[PDB]
């Protein structure tokens, strides 16, 4: 349950990566398939090299889900139900690996915009990405 | 834990250049204010109500500097960590009972910690890397749960 | 995210608990500090010893603010406001006990109402209580 | 190894009584039910669809008893849980990959299943000493993962 405060500071430090989105969506990819090889098992069809075109392009994908979550702070499991029957119902995804995600999401935003990377800024982003985790995974239709 | 040559001289080359003086204290302070439940386990600590008074807080700052301290340990015995977090395992897993998540929470928390201070320096390689040794300490620190 | 039929399922069961809501929260509550007697260092100053009066009366307690879960399980974190100002501001518990207290709540609904916890029940029951978990363990003021 | 001379008794005293042709498929169909995503490991046993489809799925009882077995060995040699344990942790860890918490959770799944069917019978102090057992299985078999 994210405060009002969470919301603010949400808002703000994801407002920042603007048209930075695709790179870092990306960027957080790369840093989860690297980091934590396992996570790769989900994308078995996808090229995974570094510099993937196909990586490129699915990290846009998640950055502009991410920015529409923003959006829809209020309203998460009806505006994310899409994404929800894809990573719950279809891909069962193991929570786990929204977890491993998530932190190179803080990781990447810390590397590229330390100013916004506050204690508590960072605490809002970590609920947030924890809550849109939850909703992801789990089967509510 | 198994690093590379090649890993092992990219996360030599910026841990020497780590500010050992607020590193670990930014690690152990945003533990406590991102996850506040940590909070519990150091009650002695003083001033905790508010992410700025963590941040500030001299005894989070002066204990998070062992904290680092560890971890620096940790890099110089990759080959042996269980021996090396022998002492340390008996405290925080017999005495202090502390659960095995929160360690893992606290390495991811210095990874993030690490990628604030360097930036772009701070590459996927080098964090693949990093997150070994992360892994290798939080699980030499529950060794004693094992 | 609880889905209709899990709204349905745990107003069910847990409408079946009635009058035994006291009884239940206190052998949940004692099977907690048996199986994980670290749990029992959030407690004290409390007389934990077996069938204390003390611990019958948290269980009450704890069993009614489930039952008022239920009632408002479309608007926890209102409801539940004041629980998650004494659970995650002042007593930060560790979200790991929640999840050990969950369980022994599912296996104190397991053991009087073997007819009731069906595969089904025994899934939304969990979420049921991991959304409450959920709830009181996040600062959203 | 911990238990207690007491917890062993109790432990023991219990699994005597237990059906080892139905508790293990009850607590891996209810595993695959209450948390659906453990499905994905399961792919080749076919209809998963619904909660009466996994229960009712003769490849998933027939697995359980493989993995009720499991645990009767582990209780005939509960000080040497690790070692008992050590080919399939090689299994689940290294090769199917396991998440180490999904572990934890059949072993509470199975203590719900123990509590579903004894009922009264299951007390707590007999659900305490089985809380030993499925976190010592669970800790055995990601011994590969330390
Ligand atoms: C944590 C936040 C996440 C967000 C916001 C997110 C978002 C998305 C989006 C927008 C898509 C494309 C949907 C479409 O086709 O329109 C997608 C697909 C997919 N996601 Fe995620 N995802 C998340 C987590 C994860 C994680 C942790 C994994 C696995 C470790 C994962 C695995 C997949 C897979 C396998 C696909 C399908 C790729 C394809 O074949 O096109 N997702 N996700
Ligand atoms: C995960 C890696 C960790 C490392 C490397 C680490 C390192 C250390 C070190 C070096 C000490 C000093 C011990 C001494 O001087 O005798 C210490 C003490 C302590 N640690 Fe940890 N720690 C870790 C995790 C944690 C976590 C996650 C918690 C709590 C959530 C925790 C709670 C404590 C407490 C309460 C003390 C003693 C404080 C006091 O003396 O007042 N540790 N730790
Ligand atoms: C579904 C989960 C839970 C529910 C519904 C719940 C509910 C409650 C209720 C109704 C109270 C009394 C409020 C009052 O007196 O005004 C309370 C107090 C308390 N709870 Fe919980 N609780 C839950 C989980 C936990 C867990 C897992 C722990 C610790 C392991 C915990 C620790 C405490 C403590 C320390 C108090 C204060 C008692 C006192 O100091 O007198 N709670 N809770
Ligand atoms: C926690 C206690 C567990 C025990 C005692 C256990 C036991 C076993 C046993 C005895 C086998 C048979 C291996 C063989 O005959 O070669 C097996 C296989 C397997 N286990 Fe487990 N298991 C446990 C947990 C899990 C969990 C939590 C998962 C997944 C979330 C899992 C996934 C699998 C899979 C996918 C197989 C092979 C299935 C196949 O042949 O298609 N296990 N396990
Ligand atoms: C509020 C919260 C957390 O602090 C951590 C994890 C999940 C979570 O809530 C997820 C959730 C479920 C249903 C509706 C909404 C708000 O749209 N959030
Ligand atoms: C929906 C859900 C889960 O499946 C698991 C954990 C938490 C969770 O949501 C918790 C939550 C947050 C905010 C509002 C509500 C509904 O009142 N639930």
């Amino acid at each position: 349950v994210l405060s009002p405060a969470d919301k603010t500071n949400v808002k703000a430090a994801w407002g920042k990566v603007g048209a930075h989105a695709g790179e870092y969506g990306a960027e957080a990819l790369e840093r989860m398939f690297l980091s934590f090889p396992t996570t790769k098992t989900y994308f078995p069809h996808f090229d995974l090299s570094h510099g993937s075109a196909q990586v490129k392009g699915h990290g846009k994908k998640v950055a502009d889900a991410l920015t529409n979550a923003v959006a829809h702070v209020d309203d998460m499991p009806n505006a994310l139900s899409a994404l929800s029957d894809l990573h719950a119902h279809k891909l069962r995804v193991d929570p786990v690996n929204f977890k491993l995600l998530s932190h190179c999401l803080l990781v990447t935003l810390a590397a590229h915009l330390p100013a916004e990377f506050t204690p508590a800024v960072h605490a809002s982003l970590d609920k947030f990405l924890a809550s849109v985790s939850t909703v992801l995974t789990s089967k509510y239709r | 834990v198994h690093l590379t040559p090649e890993e092992k001289s990219a996360v030599t080359a910026l841990w020497g250049k780590v500010n050992v003086d607020e590193v670990g204290g930014e690690a152990l302070g945003r533990l406590l204010v991102v996850y506040p439940w940590t909070q519990r386990f150091f009650e002695s600590f003083g001033d905790l109500s508010t992410p700025d008074a963590v941040m500030g807080n001299p005894k989070v700052k002066a204990h998070g500097k062992k904290v680092l301290g560890a971890f620096s340990d940790g890099l110089a015995h990759l080959d042996n960590l269980k021996g090396t977090f022998a002492t340390l395992s008996e405290l925080h897993c017999d005495k202090l009972h502390v659960d095995p998540e929160n360690f893992r929470l606290l390495g991811n928390v210095l990874v993030c910690v690490l990628a604030h201070h360097f930036g772009k320096e701070f590459t996927p390689p080098v964090q693949a890397a990093y997150q070994k040794v992360v892994a290798g300490v939080a699980n030499a620190l529950a060794h004693k749960y094992h």
